[PDB]
Formats: structure tokens, C-alpha cells, sequence
RNA sequence: GUUAAUGUAGCUUAAUACAAAGCAAAGCACUGAAAAUGCUUAGAUGGAUAUCCCAUAAACA
RNA sequence: UAACCUAGACUUACAAGUCAAAGUAAAAUUGACCCAGAUA
């Protein structure tokens, strides 16, 4: 049975794992926005050519 | 018609007072023993089922 | 389809709840019944809580506490008032005394009964204490540097209902200390009357801009008189309207007690009053001669008296 | 005496008097909807994510006492906002100014999710423990 | 015009397999800002859907990127076009 | 320089008051998946007036 | 045991039985009456 220390360890690692998939998801949440918004930028400068 | 699945029986009261009245109980189950208000004692006592009334 | 759909309940009664509170064309319940330099040092006090990494374990605990006692005090300064502004209105106090005038308190005003010397019972906003307990004067004590003080029952009097009666008044205040001040009107202990409910005493204090002679507000020391205790804070106070604005509130509830019974007849020198809550009469349908399907009981709602009567027998 | 003259019929005007007393009426009615309106106050905690506010109502929709995490007094010696330990302290100092309010008896009115939620479980405890209670008497008729 | 709704049928020998990658790669999906209507299961094998709606050229290019990067063992992914 | 954009945090014509708000979004726990629920996370007025403003970045240049 | 009472209504030959604001009080596949029984 775990001890209250190392129930203490573990809980802290969440803590820092929860930041570290939070930022990686932010960072990849809006690239796919930009990529997508890009594309339908592209889409209009054609669009004005022809 | 054909069709029964309850039945009417009387409950008497515990108490002596010959109080009862009437209830309905599955056919398919067991005698009913039930605390119920007894006017006569004016407080509730053990009632307990005598005969069946009839079919329901 | 576009619009997204809730998710969980609580998505939808947010929602539900901010839109009741709007105003609608359609009829609703609700018409019927009804600096900068401070932000950044609180920034930089925050960063280090943030720091604390005894704080951050203390919340994991989910244990920590707060001390009541700073709070409390902080709260009072920053915020408080709005709060205290707020007990006023729900109380009414501002309706009945000042016909309506609002006025924001700044002076954190402070009152306490003492009981014995051991201990002394606070007088807060809405407190509940006994009239025994308010047998003797309370202790007042505010941070000031004029001041005049005013005492009231606002719904104790017994004779016309607009009037009310003061306890105390002291007058030309100087800064804090209290003893000083002119004893205009004698201490009376409260007297609420006994079966008429909760009555609300509140404290006023009015800031002093020039000493004024209140003579016509004097009263004599002892005075046992009601009819020489009424008075209206509303044109009380359009008199010096000029020199006085308030600045102070407290006010707490009490009930009728023994003690009560002894102000009544020891001093005040009268039979107590006692009133009791009467009901309206039950709603009755007019009598007809031939209650048609109705019980027999029919004849009992409209009887007045339960004993027989025998006319010319 | 002039003392022993008193009119027939008391006049007292505080609002809280029938209620204090506790003769006053509480509506009885809103069955189809949730939740009942039968309360002389209610406790309202809206968690909004982040921050808990807590307020304290009367039917006529005026806010008596209400305990905030943004007041600074609060903030400055607590820690961070929506958790378990948000309701340890706010309810508390709710209930502070509840007794200092002099509204003992308040109606609260939580859902299912919510009531097993762990900042309102501990938030009935504050508030019980202070003397504050969850649940107002019956009227007298 | 903009592309369609594209159904993934996530065919595995295990339905567990095929839930361990349907909670993943829906996971990764609302990180990709998809939208999932619906995430039917096929009779037994057994295959389990899930649902996308909402693609574009540089979208997909990046989607199916985190597609094969999520293929945790053994799950054998597919791409239709719903009716 | 002419046209034109862009300047509270993904979104908002939330707010300037007694808040710098709400929502979206994120992790873990909870085992069909998803969602919910509980416990947790990260943030802004680059700036004004009730159009200038400089910065930035385009077609003209 | 699933109440009593009581505005206003339903059902109904009569009678009883229903719904129901208020009040009060316990608690927290038949359907009545007449008419016959049982007994007290």
C-alpha cells in the first residue's frame, strides 16, 4: 500500500504532467487554425486572380 | 374476467378491539401483517389478515 | 444545427437563470410580484502567495484556512460598506428614516453591550440581542478626528405610527472620545412590546461640520414621558441637514423579555401592552336556505355560538 | 398618567418582523419548476468556473449578505479560486457575516451533481458548524 | 464547397484495441477541433466508428499526421466518405 | 507618403463600476468510447479619445 | 394507509363517491348507496 508521501509524489507529478500536455495541446489547437485559415487565404488570392 | 392477480382480505386488529378493515394484497404473496391506526386504542397496533374477501 | 448544443445541465440553467433576470415583451413573475498603484502591489503580493511553496502544499492538503479576523477587517475598509448599504435597504431602515434617502456609510462604526466586565456582547447589523442584555448604555467606539450620535426605535412606538422614540442622544462629539458629548436625551432600556414582533433599533452618526447649540432637541434628565420622545428623523434631520450627513449605521433586533416588563412599570410608569397576531376571518360563501349537497357541517361554519338556545322554551 | 395612554393597535414596520416571528408568507407555489420558492432566504452559490460567489437573497430579490473570492480582504490570505478549500474559507466567512446578519435559519437548495460536489459538502459543514442553518423552520398558520 | 464528413471505421481483432485507439484518437480529435455527430460499432472482428466532420487540404495533411502518430499497436485505421 | 488594414486572452460591441468579465479551450480522477460529473490548469487592455494615435504589415509605393 | 376539513366544480334518480385553493391534522378490470348479513 502506497504511503501518504509517496500518494504524495505521484499526485505531484500530475500536477506538472497536466501543464505539460495543457501547452503542447494550446500550441497545437491554434496551429491548426492558422493552417486552416491560411489555406481559405490562399483559396480568396486565387479566387482574385481568377 | 378470467383475468385475477390481487385479492381483498380483511385486516384485524391485534389489540382484541375487533377492529378491521379492508386491503389488497397480491394473490401470489404472503399473509400481510401491518401496523395500522386502531381507533378504538386511538394509536397504531399490529394488524393481521384473517380471511379473503374476494377476488381482485 | 449550428448553434452547439448543451453538454450538461448546468450549461442550460446559467443560461436559463441570466435570461429570467432580462427583461422580456411577454409577461414574468418579476413584474407582478417585484488606485492603479494599488492593483499592482496586490499583483505583486499575489506572485508571492504564488512563491509559497508552503501554500501550494497547504491547498493539496485541501485543509488550509483563512483567518476570519484579518479579513474581516480588511473587508470592512475596501468593500464593506456597499455590503452595509445593502443591510439597510433590506431592512428599510432608509425608507422609514429618511424618507427614501440613501446615504453610503464610511465610518466603520462599532458598538458592543457590555455584559458584566468579562465579556461584551457586539451590536453588528441585524444582531440579535435581549433587552436584558441592553439593560445598561453600550460602548461605542469609532476612528474619527464634530460628531453627533443618534439613538432610535423605529418601530416601537405605541402611539402614531410614523413617530419613534429615542434612547440617547449625544451631540457636539469631539473626534473619538464620547464622554464629552452633551447628554441630550437620558438612556432609556429598550421596550418592545410584548407579542408585536421584532423590532429594529438603529444607531445614526452624523458628521459634524460646525458646533451647533441643539437646543430645541434637549430633553430632560431623567424623562420617563412617550409623548416627549416622539420625534421624526426626517425633518430632525432637514433642521441640520446643513451641518449633519450621515456616516455610521447599527442596528439589531430584539424581543420582549422580563426585563421589559420591569421598564414598563418601574420607570415609564404604565401598564405594559400586550398585542397578539389575529388572522382575518376564514372566507365564507354567502348562506343560502337549502345547502344543496353540502355536509352537515354546512350549518356549523356560519354559527356563532356553540351552546344551545332555546328562544321561548 | 400621560404614560398610560396607548393606542389600541401596534403599528410595527420592520420587514423582517411576521418573518423573524415567522408568520410570514412564503410562497407555496411554482410546483412545475425547479427549484422551490418556498424560502423567507436562500443560500445562491455560483462557482463560475474560477471564482465563488456566494449570496445570501430574500424573496423580494434584494441581497442581503453576499461573500466573494475577488474581495481582496478574502483574496490577499486565500490561496487560489474554485476548489475545495474555496468554500473552507468564503462559507465561513459567509457564515461570519450570516451571524453577524443575524439570519440564522436559510434555505439552500443544491442539485444532485452539485450536492455530491466536494466544495459544497464542506461549504453545509462550514455553514452548520457556525450555528447558520441549512433549513428554515415551517410557518406557523 | 467545403469537404465533407469523413467516417473512420477503427477496425481491430479487439474491441478493447479499437476503444483504446477510438479514446485516443477522439481525444486528439476535439484537439483538433473535430466535431464527432456519432461513434457507431460495426457486428462482429469488431470495428468501431468515429465520426469527423469538418476537413480541409492543409487540414487533413495535419490531421493525418496525428492519425498515424496515434496509432498505439496493431490498429488498422481507414478513411470514407459518408454518403 | 497615398489606399488599406490591426491594437482587451481562441470568441464577445464583457467592462470601464463596487470586476480587468463570461464563454470556448486544457489535465487527472471516474473503466465500454464519447459526454457528463468531481478534482485541477493557462492566460490580455502594446493604446487614446464618445476618428486621430504610434507601432506593425500589405496593394499603390 | 394513502386523513379530516373547506372556496369553487365534476359524477349522480335519491344517496354515497370524486377533483380542489384555503384551513386543520396525521406523519416526515369495478364503484358507491339502497338492501340484506356478521356481530353488539
Amino acid at each position: 500500500e502506497h504511503s501518504p508521501e509517496e500518494s504524495e509524489r505521484r499526485a505531484l507529478l500530475l500536477k506538472r504532467w497536466a501543464l505539460f500536455k495543457q501547452q503542447e495541446h494550446e500550441m497545437e489547437r491554434d496551429a491548426i487554425r492558422s493552417m486552416l485559415e491560411a489555406q481559405q487565404e490562399a483559396l480568396e488570392e486565387l479566387k482574385l486572380e481568377s | 374476467k378470467s383475468k385475477s392477480k390481487t385479492i381483498l382480505v380483511k385486516l384485524v386488529s391485534q389489540a382484541g378491539t375487533g377492529f378491521s378493515f379492508n386491503h389488497k394484497r397480491s394473490r401470489l404473496r404472503e399473509k400481510l401483517s401491518l401496523l395500522h391506526y386502531d381507533p378504538i386504542v386511538n394509536k397504531k397496533v399490529l394488524f393481521v389478515e384473517q380471511k379473503k374477501i374476494r377476488s381482485l | 444545427e449550428r448553434l452547439e448544443k448543451y453538454r450538461s445541465f448546468e450549461r442550460y440553467r446559467r443560461r436559463a437563470e441570466q435570461e429570467a433576470r432580462a427583461p422580456h415583451w411577454w409577461r414574468t413573475y418579476r413584474e407582478h410580484f417585484v488606485r492603479t498603484q494599488k492593483l499592482l502591489e496586490r499583483k505583486h503580493f499575489l506572485r508571492e502567495l504564488r512563491a509559497n511553496v508552503e501554500e501550494e502544499r497547504a491547498a493539496r492538503l485541501r485543509t488550509a484556512s483563512i483567518p476570519l479576523e484579518a479579513v474581516r477587517a480588511e473587508w470592512e475598509r475596501t468593500c464593506g460598506p456597499y455590503h452595509k448599504q445593502r443591510l439597510a435597504e433590506y431592512y428599510g431602515l432608509y425608507r422609514d428614516l429618511f424618507h427614501g434617502a440613501t446615504f453610503v456609510p464610511w465610518v466603520p462604526l462599532h458598538v458592543a453591550y457590555a455584559v458584566g466586565e468579562e465579556d461584551l456582547i457586539p451590536v453588528y447589523h441585524g444582531n440579535e440581542v435581549t433587552p436584558t442584555e441592553a439593560s445598561r448604555a453600550p460602548e461605542v467606539t469609532y476612528e474619527a478626528d464634530l460628531w453627533t450620535l443618534l439613538f432610535i426605535n423605529l418601530d416601537g412606538h405605541l402611539l402614531e405610527p410614523d413617530a419613534e422614540y429615542v434612547h440617547w442622544l449625544l451631540t457636539n462629539i469631539p473626534s473619538n472620545r464620547v464622554a464629552e458629548g452633551q447628554e441630550t436625551c437620558p438612556y432609556l432600556p429598550p421596550f418592545p412590546a410584548r407579542g408585536s414582533g421584532f423590532h429594529r433599533f438603529a444607531f445614526l452618526l452624523f458628521k459634524q461640520d460646525k458646533p451647533i447649540n441643539f437646543s430645541e432637541d434637549t430633553r430632560p434628565s431623567p424623562c420617563y414621558q412617550l409623548a416627549q420622545r416622539t420625534f421624526r428623523t426626517f425633518d430632525f434631520y432637514k433642521r441640520h441637514q446643513e451641518a449633519m450627513t450621515p456616516a455610521g449605521l447599527a442596528f439589531f433586533q430584539c424581543r420582549w423579555d422580563d426585563s421589559v416588563t420591569h421598564t414598563f412599570h418601574q420607570l415609564l410608569d404604565m401598564r405594559e401592552p400586550v398585542f397578539e397576531f389575529v388572522r382575518p376571518p376564514p372566507y365564507h360563501p354567502k348562506q343560502k336556505r337549502f345547502p344543496h349537497e353540502q355536509p352537515l357541517r354546512y350549518l356549523d361554519r356560519y354559527r356563532d355560538s356553540h351552546e344551545p338556545t332555546y328562544g321561548i322554551y | 398618567k400621560e404614560n398610560e395612554a396607548v393606542a389600541p393597535e401596534f403599528t410595527n414596520r420592520n420587514p423582517r418582523n411576521l418573518e423573524l416571528l415567522g408568520v410570514a408568507r412564503k410562497e407555496r407555489g411554482w410546483a412545475t419548476v425547479w427549484p422551490n420558492r418556498e424560502f423567507w432566504h436562500r443560500l445562491r452559490v455560483v462557482k463560475t468556473q474560477h471564482h465563488v460567489e456566494a449570496f445570501v437573497e430574500h424573496l423580494n430579490g434584494q441581497v442581503v449578505v453576499s461573500a466573494s473570492t475577488r474581495e481582496w480582504a478574502i483574496k490577499k490570505h486565500l490561496y487560489s479560486t474554485r476548489n475545495v478549500v474555496a468554500c473552507e474559507s468564503i462559507g465561513r466567512v459567509l457564515a461570519q457575516r450570516c451571524l453577524e446578519a443575524g439570519i440564522n435559519f436559510m434555505v439552500y437548495q443544491p442539485t444532485p451533481w452539485e450536492a455530491s460536489s466536494d466544495s459544497i459538502k464542506r461549504l453545509q459543514n462550514a455553514m452548520t458548524e457556525s450555528g447558520v442553518m441549512l433549513r428554515e423552520p415551517r410557518r406557523i398558520y | 464547397y467545403e469537404y465533407g464528413v469523413l467516417n473512420i471505421h477503427l477496425t481491430a481483432y479487439d474491441m478493447s484495441l479499437a476503444e483504446s485507439y477510438a479514446q485516443y484518437v477522439h481525444r486528439l480529435c476535439n484537439r483538433l477541433s473535430i466535431k464527432v455527430e456519432e461513434s457507431y460499432a460495426m457486428p462482429t472482428t469488431h470495428e468501431r466508428v468515429v465520426q469527423i466532420s469538418g476537413l480541409s487540404a492543409t487540414f487533413a495533411e495535419i490531421f493525418l499526421e496525428v492519425l498515424q502518430s496515434n496509432l498505439p499497436e496493431g490498429v488498422r485505421l481507414s478513411v470514407r466518405e459518408h454518403t
